[PDB]
DNA sequence: AAGCCAATTGGCCCGGCTGGCTGATATCAC
DNA sequence: GTGATATCAGCCAGATCGTGCGCCGGGCCAATTGGCTT
C-alpha cells in the first residue's frame, strides 16, 4: 500500500517499544499527540546475542560514531 | 522395556552381593517396571486423551488406526505414495474417513466388518460360492488371499435359488481392477454392501450420491456435533444408529432379565428374575472432556418388564436407544434477501 | 494460565528527583598504567584496596599505603607429608641407598 | 485413475443423480484423495514461492518521474490472420495495455500515437486500423536510470489506473501478484507449480532438449546405449557434438539444415544455452513466454511487467573471464554497473579493459549474493551470511526495506520518502 | 592422530599404552619419589656442594619425577573403573573420570609405602572421595551444600527402601519418624531436591511455540498502572496546593513528597524555629482535613 | 461467599466474580510517598497480606453447580506442598445464535 | 478480496493511532478506492 | 535513541580487546543462585556486583535502598544503586586458561582457517582437538649451517 | 625422540595455541603475491583453488580484521535477563539451557587451571584441554561437530547459534514479524444492509479495543471524576 | 615410472560412607 | 548498643582390595582411479 507510519506504529508502539506503550496510553489518557516511536527491544536483545558470538556488531551515525545503544 | 531393566538389575545385584543369605524378594526392584508403565501411559503419542463430544465421537476415537507415532512415520516425511487409497482397503479400512488438515491418510478407521488377525492384519468376511451357487459358509481372508481368489459384488441380483442371474458379474481381480465374469470363475461374494465404509460413514443417507469429498467432510464433521437438552432421532436415517449408540457403551443396558421395581430421575432398581435385586445409577449433569454435559434420561416405567440387553437409560446424544446428534428442521431452498449469502 | 516471576523488583520512584546526595570521587591505579575513580557516598568509610573490574587486577589508592598480607594456611605439598610421615633419618638414608644404586 | 496414475478402463457409467455402485465409489475415493493431498501440499509450496520471489525483488521502488530514454521492447499487435485482414492479437491485454510508446508512431506522415501515452483499447484499435504490427513500448528492462527504476518505463498502475507514483512499492507487487494464483496451479517435464520454481530458480528442465549452436550440416551417430548428433557450421569452424540416450526423441535428420538456436530433440530447453546463444533479449522473451504459458493453461491473466521485474533482478550480474586490470579476480560474478564503473575508470589512465559475460542466477542465489548482509541474514542460511560478513567486514547502510523494517523505521517507500516528509 | 566424535573412546585407547605395575614395582617407585624429594630439598638449601653431586641429584630428582608420572599412568585405569561406576545423574563421564584423577594424584601425594599395602584401596578411597566431592558441588544447577545433599540422598534412599519393603507410598510420618527428624523437615528436604525445567521444551504437536512463550511477566510496568500513579501525584500535589504554604510544606518535609527522605520533628522544627511538639501538632491538623467529608473524595478513588 | 469462603451452591457468577478468597502473605515492603500519604489520610492499616483470589475470567457467567474442596489434612492424596485444594463448576445454558 | 467465506472463518481487527496512521488507513487503504485488482486490473469488489 | 540518526551497521571479527572492554566484570564461579534465601550469588552467572542490580534503587546488602543514593558504588558489597533494567545490557566474560578456536571459521565449508594457512580439514581437526603435533617455527639458516 | 635429540633448530606446539602462533607470525601479502602469481601463470584446478584461497586471504589483507581473531582468549557472557531463571507457581524453576553450557566451560576452565598450577602428566592437560574446547563449542554451535548434547528427555540443549537461525530464530519469529496490542479477532458473518466503506463490531470487542478513548471521554462529559472512576466504570460494564 | 587431466562416487549441508576440625552466621537473650 | 551458643558451611582422610563409558530434492566439495603425457 505504501503506508510507512501505520507499519512503524504496528512494528514499534504496540509490540517492543517498552517505554513507549506507557507513553501512548498516556497520551491517549491525557488527550494529546501521540509520541514518536522508539527502538523496539528485539533489535537489542538480537546485537546482544550477536555480541555474544564474538561478533563486533555497532551502529554508526553520520561521522563514524558508535551509538552505544545505552 | 522395563523387565530388561528390571533383570539387568537383578543379575548385577546377585553376582556383586553374597550368597545363600538371597532370596527373591530382596533381588527384585520392580521401579523400572512401573516407571515404564508410567511413561507409557502419560505422554506417549498413542495414549490420546478421549474425545468425548457425542457417543459417535467416542466410539471413533476406538477403531482408529494410526499411521504415525513412536516406532512409525512422521507427518512431514511421509509422501504421496503412503497416503493413497490401495485396492487392499477394500473392507479393511474405509477410504472415506481420514482427517482434512495435513494428516490427510495417516489416520484411518476400521471398517464395520473389519478384524484383526492373530499376528496384526486385518481380515474381512466373505460367503463362499460353489459352482455358481452362494452358500451360507462365510471365510475371514486376509489381503493375500483375496489377491489369490476373485471376489464378486455385494448387490448381485440372484434368481433366488442361491444362484446368479446376468452371467456378467462385475468382480475384483488380483491387482484390484475390476471385470466381468462369467459365473463360474466366481469363488468368493461380499457378505453385503457397506462393506467398506466405516462407522461414521455409514450412517449418512443416500451416500451413493454424494461426492467422496462432500462425504469426507460429513463424516470428519458428524464428530463434532454436540449434545442438545432434548434429543430427537433422525427422522430419515440410516440402519446403523442403535447399534452404534448401543455399542458405543454410553447406554445403560439392564444385565439380567426382570422386572423394575422402583424408578427415580438418579437410579433404577430392578428385580432381576433369579431373586437377586440390582440398582444402576445414572450421571446427571456430569461434564466430559470436552466441556458439555453428560446427562442420561429414563426410558422404562415401574411396571414395565426388562430382558438383558435392553435400554433402561438413554446417553449423551440418544434418543430411546439410537443416535441422535441434531434436529429435524422445515427447510426451504431459496435465496432471501442476501442473509444466506456465500454459505450462510 | 503459567505464570512466573523472575525474583526481581520494581519501583514507581520517578528517578528525576530534586537533587543527589553528595558523592566523593576517590582514585585508584593499576599496575600498567591504568586509572580510574570510583564514586562513594560521603558517609563512607574508604575500602584500601579494590578490584579493577575494568582490567582485573587488584588496586591500591594513589596515596594509600601498600599493606602486606601473609597465607592463611600455605598449601600443603607432597614434601610437607614427607617430613610430618617420614623421619629425617630414613630420608636421608633412602637417598644414600638411591646414589649408591645410582652409582654402580 | 487407479492408485497409480493411469485410467483404469471401464467407466463410471452412473451419475451422482443415478446413484454409483459400490466398485464405482471405490474407484473414485483414488482420485478424490490424491487431489485433496495435493491441495494440502500446495499451501506450503506456493508459500515458499512466493517468500523467495518477494526477498529476490523487494528493494525495487519507483524513484524518477522519467529516466529520457529512448529505448524499449518491439512488442507484436494485430497478428494477420488467414483472410489477410489485421486482428488484434490475442495477449493484448497483458502484452501492450497499460505500457507507453518509447518512440512516436507515424504512418503516412501522421502521428496516430504520441509518445508517452497509457496505450489504452483505443490507440491500439486505431493503430491496427492504420495497418501497424510492431511498437517499440518503454519497459523497466530497458530503463536507464540511475536510480532505481521510473515511473514512465513501468507504465500505468494496473490496481488504480493512473500513472504509478514516485514511492511505488512496485516490486512487492510483482512478487505478490506472482505469487497469489500458486495454489490455483494444479500441481517427463514439469507442468505446474513446480514448472514455474524450475523457471525462475534458472535451473536445468528434466527433460533437456540440447539446441544447436551453429547453423550448417547435421550428422548423426549410432551406438549402443548412446547417440551423438554432430553439427558442422558453413563457417568451417570446429564440429559440434551433442550427446543423448536412446529413448529421446529426435527432431532433426541427417543431413538437415539448422538454425542458430533450432532445437535438435523435443523436450524443455535450458535458459542458459538460449541466454549464451541469443543474448539477453532471446532469453527475457523465452522466460516470459515459459512463465505465461502455465499461467494461461489454467486461465490465469497475470500483466508481462511483474514477471519482467523478476527477470531483471535476475540478470543483473556479469561473471569475469578475462583478468584484465580491473582489480576484479576472475570467475567473480560482479553487478553490472559496478564493472562499467570500474572499466570506466581503468580506460583513463589505464590499457586493459576487463571483459566479461552475462550470467542469468536465480531468484535464491540472487536474493543471497545481495549487498546488505541483514537482509540476507535474515532471508536464509543465517550462519554463513553472518561469517561471511564478519571475515569481509561488511557495513550495511539500510537502504532496503527488510532493514528499515527490522530495526524499526520509516521505510523508504510510500509516504517513508523524505520528498514528502 | 584419527581424533574421533567420541572423546571417551580415544582417552580410553590413549590410557592403555602404559603398562600395569606390581607390588615391589610400586614400592621402589615410592622409594625413588621420595629420595628425589628430598635430594631437590637438599638441594635448595643454601648450601653447596660439589657440581657432580649436584648432578647425579638432579639426575635423582628427575627420576623420581618420571616415577609419578609412571605411577599416576598406571592407575587412570583404576581412575576410570570408579568414574564408570559413579556415572551418571548430572555429570558427564569425562568431567567425573577427571576429578578421579585429582583424586588419584592427590593419593599419590599423601601416599606411604611403609605399610607395605597394596597402592590400589588407598587410591580407591581417595578417588571415590573426590568424585563424591565433585559431584555434589558440580551436579546441580542451584547449588545445595555436601551436608544437604547427604540428607537428601539419604532421605531418597529411605523412602525407596520403604516403598520396595512395604509395598506402598511412605506417608511424610513414616519417613519422619523412621528417618528421626520433624515432617516439615522431610517436606523441606523433598523440596530442596528438585530439578529445574526448561523454557524451550516444546509443547504443541506442530511445535510452534515453546514452554517459555507463555510464561507472563509479572513484573513489568503495566501502562494503565503507571498512568493511574502519575494521575494519583498530579492529584496530591493539587490537593495539597489548596492548604497554606506552611502545611502543605511540612507535610511535605515530613512525607518526602519533594526528595523522598522522610524527615523527623525536630528537624522541620529547626526549620520553622518551632518546638519539635508544634510540629506534630500542624501535622495532625492537616491530616485531618484532607481525611474530612469535604475534600476527602476527591481522593477516595485513588485509596 | 460461604463460612469458609467458597462460592455458594446455586449462585449466579459473572465475570469479576470472587470464586474462591485465598489471601497469600508478602512480608515486609516500602511503600511509594504518595501512598503512605494516602495511607495516612484514610487510616488504613496494611494487613500485610495480599489477595490472590479465585475470579471467573472475562466474558464468563452461569451458575454453580458443584463445589468439591481436598484438604491435605484430612487424608487426602494431595501433592508435596499443597495444603488444600478446591474445584468450583459452573454450568450455563447456550441458545442458537448468529 | 479476502477470499472470505461464511462457513466458518475468522477475520482480525487492528487500531490505527497516530493521525499518520489514520491518515493512510484513510485515503491510502479505505475499502471503497480498491476496486481493481493489482495482479492485472480487472474488479474485485463485483457481484459475485 | 532516536531511529533517525542510525546510519549504519557494521559487523567486525570481535577481539581479546573488545570482548574484556564490553565486559563489566569476570565471572569466575558456576553459582547460579542460593537454594535458600534465592539470591544471586557472589561471582556467579546472576552477580549483581557484574550484571547489575536486582532491585531498583538498591544493593546486594541492604545499605543503600533509596533513590537518593543514585550512581553510587556501595563499598561494602560493589553493587551500584541504578535500575534493575540494566540486568538486560551488561555482559560479563570468562578468562581461558588456555586459547581456543571459534567453531564458525572452523567448521562451515569452506573452512577459512583451513583456506588461509593452507591446512586440509582433516589435518587442521587433528592439530586442534590433540590428535597430532604441529611444528610452528624451524631455524632454516642455522640447520643448514 | 626427536625433540630430546634435536629440540632446538624447531618449536612445536599442539592444540589452538599452536593455530595462534602460527597465524600471530603469518606474512599474509607474501601469500596473496605467490598466490596472484600462481593465478596469472599456472592453470587447472590450481588455479581455481588459488583463486578460492585469495578470497579469504585479501579479506584480511586490506581490512581492519586480523587473522588472529579467530582464536579466543576470553568468552564474553550474555546478561542474565536473556537468560531468565524464572520462578513457576509451586517453586519449579525454569531455566533459559544456556546456563547449561556457561556452567560447562566456567567448570571445566577452573578444573583445567587447577591441574595446571597443580602438576600433571602431559595427557590429563591434553584431555582437560580438550574438553574445555569441546565446551566452547557447544556454546557457540551445537551438533555441527560431533554429537549434540541433551538434557532431561534425550533432546538437544540451545545454544547461541540456534537462537538466530530457522523459521523460530530471533530474525524471523520475532523480528520480521510480532504481536501488536489494540487487535481483536472473531468469526465472520454477513450484513448486507452494510455500505460499500462500513463493517461491524460486535460491542464487547469494540469496547475491549477502545478503553482508553472512552475512559478519556466519559471524563470529558462529566460521567466520571477521574481517569481511575471511568476505569472502574467501563469495566463493570455500565450502560452510558 | 612420476605427474597431471579429467570423470565417478561418496559424503556433507540446507530448504520444506562416615567422621573430625574450624570460622561465620543467626537466634534468642542482657 | 552487646553477648553466648547452636547451626551452616567448607575442607580433609582414612590403607587389606579393588585397574577398559553403558524423507526428498538440490547444491557443493573431496577422495579415487582411468587414461593421457613425458
Ligand atoms: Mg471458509
Ligand atoms: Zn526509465
Ligand atoms: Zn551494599
Amino acid at each position: 500500500y505504501g503506508a510507512a507510519y501505520a507499519l512503524q506504529e504496528l512494528l514499534t508502539i504496540k509490540s517492543d517499544d517498552v517505554t513507549g506503550r506507557v507513553k501512548v496510553y498516556e497520551a491517549i489518557v491525557k488527550g494529546e499527540n501521540i509520541p514518536e516511536p522508539g527502538i523496539p527491544e528485539s533489535f537489542k536483545v538480537l546485537i546482544k546475542e550477536m555480541q555474544s558470538l564474538c561478533l563486533n556488531v555497532e551502529v554508526l551515525s553520520s561521522d563514524g560514531m558508535s551509538i552505544e545503544m545505552r | 522395556t522395563g523387565l530388561a531393566r528390571m533383570e539387568r538389575v537383578v543379575r548385577e545385584r546377585m553376582t556383586t552381593q553374597d550368597v545363600e543369605a538371597i532370596t527373591p524378594q530382596t533381588l527384585i526392584n520392580i521401579r523400572p517396571v512401573v516407571a515404564s508403565i508410567k511413561e507409557f501411559f502419560g505422554t506417549s503419542q498413542l495414549s490420546q486423551f478421549m474425545d468425548q463430544n457425542n457417543p459417535l465421537s467416542g466410539l471413533t476415537h476406538k477403531r482408529r488406526l494410526s499411521a504415525l507415532g513412536p516406532g512409525g512415520l512422521s507427518r512431514e516425511r511421509a509422501g504421496f505414495e503412503v497416503r493413497d487409497v490401495h485396492p487392499s482397503h477394500y473392507g479393511r479400512m474405509c477410504p472415506i474417513e481420514t482427517p482434512e488438515g495435513p494428516n490427510i491418510g495417516l489416520i484411518g478407521s476400521l471398517a464395520s466388518y473389519g478384524r484383526v488377525n492373530a499376528f496384526g492384519f486385518i481380515e474381512t468376511p466373505y460367503r463362499k460360492v460353489v459352482d455358481g451357487q452362494v452358500t451360507d459358509e462365510v471365510d475371514y481372508v486376509t489381503a493375500d488371499e483375496e489377491d489369490r481368489f476373485v471376489i464378486a459384488q455385494a448387490n448381485a441380483a440372484l434368481d433366488e435359488e442361491l444362484r446368479f442371474s446376468e452371467n456378467r458379474v462385475l468382480v475384483r481381480k488380483r491387482g484390484g481392477e475390476v471385470d466381468y465374469v462369467e459365473p463360474s470363475d466366481v469363488d468368493y461374494m461380499d457378505v453385503s454392501p457397506r462393506q467398506m465404509v466405516s462407522v461414521a460413514t455409514a450412517m449418512i443417507p443416500f451416500l451413493e450420491h454424494d461426492d467422496a469429498n462432500r462425504a469426507l467432510m460429513g463424516a470428519n464433521m458428524m464428530r463434532q456435533a454436540v449434545p442438545l437438552i432434548k434429543s430427537e432421532a433422525p427422522l430419515v436415517g440410516t440402519g446403523m444408529e442403535y447399534r452404534c449408540a448401543t455399542d458405543a457403551g454410553d447406554v445403560l443396558k439392564a444385565e439380567k432379565d426382570g422386572v423394575v421395581q422402583e424408578l427415580s430421575a438418579d437410579y433404577i432398581t430392578v428385580a432381576n428374575d433369579d431373586g437377586t435385586y440390582i440398582t444402576y445409577r445414572l450421571h446427571k449433569f456430569s461434564r466430559s472432556n470436552q466441556g458439555t454435559s453428560v446427562n442420561q434420561k429414563v426410558v422404562v416405567d415401574e411396571g414395565d418388564r426388562v430382558i438383558e440387553g435392553q435400554v433402561l437409560a438413554d446417553g449423551p446424544a440418544t434418543e430411546d436407544g439410537e443416535m441422535a446428534l441434531g434436529k429435524n428442521l422445515l427447510v426451504a431452498f431459496m435465496p432471501w434477501e442476501g442473509h444466506n449469502y456465500e454459505d450462510a | 494460565a503459567l505464570r512466573g516471576t523472575r525474583l526481581v523488583v520494581t519501583s514507581y520512584e520517578t528517578d528525576r528527583g530534586i537533587d543527589l546526595a553528595p558523592r566523593q570521587a576517590v582514585e585508584y591505579a593499576c599496575e600498567k598504567g591504568h586509572r580510574f575513580e570510583m564514586p562513594f557516598s560521603v558517609e563512607a568509610e574508604i575500602p584500601p584496596e579494590w578490584e579493577c573490574k575494568v582490567c582485573g587486577i587488584q588496586a591500591l589508592l594513589v596515596d594509600g599505603d601498600g599493606p602486606e598480607e601473609k597465607k592463611g594456611k600455605p598449601a600443603r605439598t607432597h614434601w610437607d607429608m614427607l617430613m610430618e610421615r617420614r623421619t629425617r633419618e630414613e630420608l636421608e638414608e633412602v637417598l644414600a641407598e638411591r646414589l649408591a644404586v645410582l652409582r654402580s | 485413475s487407479n492408485a497409480k496414475n493411469e485410467t483404469i478402463p471401464r467407466p463410471i457409467k452412473a451419475s451422482f443423480r443415478e446413484g454409483l455402485t459400490v466398485l464405482e465409489y471405490f474407484i473414485s475415493t483414488h482420485g478424490a484423495r490424491k487431489g485433496l493431498a495435493d491441495t494440502a501440499l500446495r499451501t506450503a509450496d506456493s508459500g515458499y514461492l512466493t517468500r523467495r520471489l518477494v526477498d529476490v525483488s523487494q528493494d525495487v521502488i519507483i524513484r524518477e518521474e522519467d529516466c529520457g530514454t529512448e529505448r524499449g521492447l518491439k512488442l507484436r499487435i494485430a497478428e494477420r490472420g488467414a483472410d489477410g485482414v489485421l486482428r488484434k492479437t490475442d495477449d493484448v491485454e497483458t502484452s501492450v495495455y497499460a505500457r507507453m510508446l518509447a518512440e512516436d508512431v507515424v504512418v503516412d506522415g501522421k502521428v496516430i500515437a504520441p509518445a508517452n501515452v497509457d496505450l489504452g483499447d483505443v490507440l491500439i484499435d486505431a493503430l491496427v486500423g492504420a495497418g501497424v504490427e510492431e511498437v517499440k513500448t518503454r519497459s523497466v528492462l530497458t530503463c536507464e536510470s540511475a536510480v532505481g527504476t521510473c515511473a514512465f518505463c513501468y507504465g500505468r498502475s494496473l490496481a488504480t489506473g493512473k500513472l504509478v507514483d514516485i514511492g511505488e512499492a512496485v516490486g512487492i507487487i510483482a512478487a505478490q501478484s506472482i505469487g497469489e494464483p500458486g495454489t490455483q496451479l494444479t500441481m517427463d517435464i514439469t507442468q505446474g507449480l513446480p514448472r514455474v520454481v524450475e523457471l525462475f530458480e534458472a535451473r536445468q528442465p528434466k527433460g533437456v532438449a540440447p539446441i544447436s549452436e551453429a547453423a550448417g550440416r547435421v550428422r548423426i551417430e549410432e551406438t549402443e546405449k548412446t547417440k551423438k548428433i554432430v553439427v558442422t557450421p558453413d563457417d568451417g569452424t570446429d564440429e559440434t557434438a551433442f550427446p543423448i540416450s536412446k529413448r529421446a526423441r529426435l527432431l532433426v535428420g541427417e543431413g538437415d539444415h539448422v538454425e542458430v538456436g533450432q532445437k535438435l530433440t523435443v523436450g524443455a530447453t535450458n535458459p542458459h544455452d538460449v541466454l549464451r546463444i541469443l543474448g539477453q533479449r532471446a532469453v527475457q522473451v523465452h522466460l516470459v513466454a515459459e512463465v505465461q504459458k502455465v499461467y494461461n493453461s489454467q486461465g490465469v491473466s497475470i500483466h508481462d511487467k511483474h514477471i519482467e521485474i523478476i527477470i531483471r533482478q535476475m540478470l543483473r550480474r556479469v561473471t569475469i573471464i578475462e583478468s584484465g586490470d580491473a582489480e576484479l579476480l576472475p570467475g567473480e560474478l560482479v553487478e553490472r554497473s559496478k564493472f562499467e564503473t570500474e572499466n570506466r575508470r581503468v580506460v583513463t589512465e589505464g590499457g586493459h579493459p576487463a571483459s566479461g559475460r552475462p550470467q542469468l542466477m536465480g531468484i535464491t542465489k540472487a536474493s543471497l549474493a545481495t549487498e546488505s548482509w541483514l537482509s540476507a541474514a535474515s532471508f536464509q542460511e543465517t550462519t554463513r551470511v553472518l561469517t561471511d560478513a564478519a571475515i569481509n567486514a561488511k557495513s550495511d547502510s539500510l537502504i532496503g526495506l527488510k532493514e528499515n523494517v527490522i530495526i524499526g523505521k520509516l521505510i523508504p517507500a510510500g509516504t517513508g520518502l523524505s520528498r514528502y516528509r | 592422530a584419527g581424533a574421533t566424535a567420541d572423546p571417551v573412546k580415544d582417552y580410553l585407547k590413549q590410557i592403555g599404552k602404559v603398562p600395569l605395575l606390581n607390588a615391589e614395582q610400586e614400592v621402589e617407585l615410592a622409594k625413588r619419589i621420595e629420595a628425589g624429594l628430598f635430594a631437590e630439598d637438599k638441594l635448595a638449601n643454601s648450601d653447596k656442594l660439589a657440581p657432580k653431586l649436584k648432578r647425579e641429584l638432579e639426575i635423582i630428582a628427575e627420576d623420581g619425577r618420571r616415577a609419578k608420572n609412571h605411577l599416576l599412568e598406571a592407575n587412570l585405569r583404576l581412575v576410570v573403573s570408579l568414574a564408570k561406576r559413579y556415572t551418571g545423574r548430572g555429570m558427564l563421564f569425562l568431567d567425573l573420570i577427571q576429578e578421579g584423577n585429582l583424586g588419584l594424584i592427590r593419593a599419590v601425594e599423601k601416599f606411604d609405602y611403609t605399610k607395605g599395602y597394596k597402592f590400589s584401596t588407598y587410591a580407591t578411597w581417595w578417588i571415590r572421595q573426590a568424585i563424591t566431592r565433585a559431584m555434589a558441588d558440580q551436579a546441580r544447577t542451584i547449588r545445595i551444600p555436601v551436608h544437604m545433599v547427604e540428607v537428601i540422598n539419604k532421605l531418597a534412599r529411605v523412602q525407596r527402601q520403604m516403598l520396595q519393603d512395604l509395598g506402598r507410598e511412605p506417608t511424610p510420618e513414616e519417613l519422619a519418624k523412621e528417618l528421626d527428624m520433624t515432617p516439615e523437615k522431610v517436606i523441606e528436604v523433598q523440596k530442596y531436591g528438585r530439578e529445574p525445567i526448561s523454557l524451550h521444551t516444546p509443547l504443541g504437536e506442530d511445535g510452534d511455540s515453546e514452554f517459555g512463550d507463555l510464561i507472563e511477566d509479572s513484573e513489568a510496568v503495566v501502562p494503565a498502572d503507571a498512568v493511574s500513579f502519575t494521575l494519583l501525584q498530579e492529584q496530591l500535589h493539587s490537593v495539597l496546593d489548596t492548604l497554606s504554604e506552611r502545611e502543605a510544606g511540612v507535610v511535605s518535609m515530613r512525607f518526602g513528597l519533594t526528595d523522598g527522605q522522610p524527615k523527623t520533628l525536630d528537624e522541620i522544627g529547626k526549620v520553622y524555629g518551632v518546638t519539635r511538639e508544634r510540629i506534630r501538632q500542624i501535622e495532625s491538623k492537616t491530616m485531618s482535613k484532607l481525611r474530612h467529608p469535604s475534600r476527602s473524595q476527591v481522593l477516595r478513588d485513588y485509596l | 461467599l460461604d463460612e469458609r469462603g467458597i462460592i455458594r451452591i446455586g449462585a449466579e457468577v459473572v465475570a469479576g466474580d470472587i470464586l474462591v478468597g485465598k489471601v497469600t502473605p508478602k512480608g515486609e515492603t516500602e511503600l511509594t510517598p504518595e501512598e503512605r500519604l494516602l495511607r495516612a489520610i484514610f487510616g488504613e492499616k496494611a494487613r500485610e497480606v495480599r489477595d490472590t483470589s479465585l475470579k471467573v475470567p472475562h466474558g464468563e457467567i452461569g451458575k454453580i453447580i458443584g463445589v468439591r474442596v481436598f484438604d491435605r489434612e484430612e487424608g487426602d492424596e494431595l501433592p508435596p506442598g499443597v495444603n488444600q485444594l478446591v474445584r468450583v463448576y459452573v454450568a450455563q445454558k447456550r441458545k442458537i445464535t448468529d | 478480496a479476502f477470499n472470505a467465506d461464511f462457513d466458518g472463518d475468522q477475520m482480525a481487527v487492528h487500531l490505527p493511532l497516530s493521525a499518520e496512521a489514520q491518515a493512510e488507513a484513510r485515503i491510502l487503504m479505505l475499502s471503497s478506492n480498491n476496486i481493481l485488482k493489482p495482479a492485472d486490473g480487472r474488479p474485485v469488489t463485483m457481484p459475485t | 535513541d532516536d531511529v533517525n540518526f542510525f546510519d549504519e551497521l557494521r559487523i567486525g571479527l570481535a577481539t581479546a580487546d573488545d570482548i574484556r572492554q564490553w565486559s563489566h566484570g569476570e565471572v569466575k564461579k558456576p553459582e547460579t543462585i542460593n537454594y535458600r534465601t534465592l539470591k544471586p550469588e557472589k561471582d556467579g552467572l546472576f552477580c549483581e556486583k557484574i550484571f547489575g542490580p536486582t532491585r531498583d534503587w538498591e544493593c546486594y546488602c541492604g545499605k543503600y535502598k533509596r533513590v537518593r543514593f543514585k550512581g553510587i558504588i556501595c563499598e561494602r558489597c560493589g553493587v551500584e544503586v541504578t535500575r534493575a533494567k540494566v540486568r538486560r545490557e551488561r555482559m560479563g566474560h570468562i578468562e581461558l586458561a588456555a586459547p581456543v578456536t571459534h567453531i564458525w571459521y572452523f567448521k562451515g565449508v569452506p573452512s577459512r582457517l583451513g583456506y588461509l594457512l593452507d591446512l586440509a580439514p582433516k589435518d587442521l581437526e587433528k592439530v586442534i582437538y590433540f590428535a597430532a603435533y604441529m611444528i610452528t617455527y624451524v631455524d632454516d639458516e642455522r640447520r643448514t649451517r | 625422540e626427536l625433540r630430546d635429540r634435536f629440540g632446538t633448530y624447531f618449536d612445536g606446539s599442539m592444540g589452538a595455541a599452536a593455530l595462534q602462533k602460527r597465524l600471530e607470525s603469518f606474512d599474509l601479502e607474501e601469500e596473496a603475491e605467490r598466490l596472484r602469481e600462481i593465478i596469472r601463470t599456472g592453470k587447472g584446478q590450481k588455479k581455481t583453488r588459488a583463486l578460492k584461497r585469495l578470497k579469504v586471504v585479501s579479506a584480511f589483507l586490506q581490512t581492519a580484521n586480523s587473522p588472529k581473531g579467530m582464536v579466543l582468549d576470553c568468552v564474553p557472557v550474555i546478561p542474565p535477563d536473556l537468560r531468565p531463571m524464572v520462578q513457576l507457581d509451586g517453586g519449579r524453576f525454569a531455566t533459559s539451557d544456556l546456563n547449561d553450557l556457561y556452567r560447562r566451560v566456567i567448570n571445566r576452565n577452573n578444573r583445567l587451571k587447577r591441574l595446571l598450577d597443580l602438576g600433571a602428566p602431559e595427557i590429563i592437560v591434553n584431555n582437560e584441554k580438550r574438553m574445555l574446547q569441546e565446551a566452547v563449542d557447544a556454546l557457540f554451535d551445537n551438533g555441527r561437530r560431533g554429537r549434540p548434547v541433551t538434557g532431561p528427555g534425550n533432546r538437544p540443549l540451545k545454544s547461541l547459534s540456534d537462537m538466530l537461525k530457522g523459521k523460530q530464530g530471533r530474525f524471523r519469529q520475532n523480528l520480521l514479524g510480532k504481536r501488536v496490542d489494540y487487535s481483536a479477532r472473531s468469526v465472520i458473518v454477513v450484513g448486507p444492509q452494510l455500505k460499500l466503506h462500513q463493517c461491524g463490531l460486535p460491542k464487547a470487542m469494540a469496547l475491549e479495543l477502545f478503553k482508553p478513548f472512552v475512559m478519556k471521554r466519559l471524563v470529558d462529559l462529566n460521567h466520571a471524576q477521574n481517569i481511575k472512576s471511568a476505569k472502574r466504570m467501563v469495566e463493570r460494564g455500565r450502560t452510558v
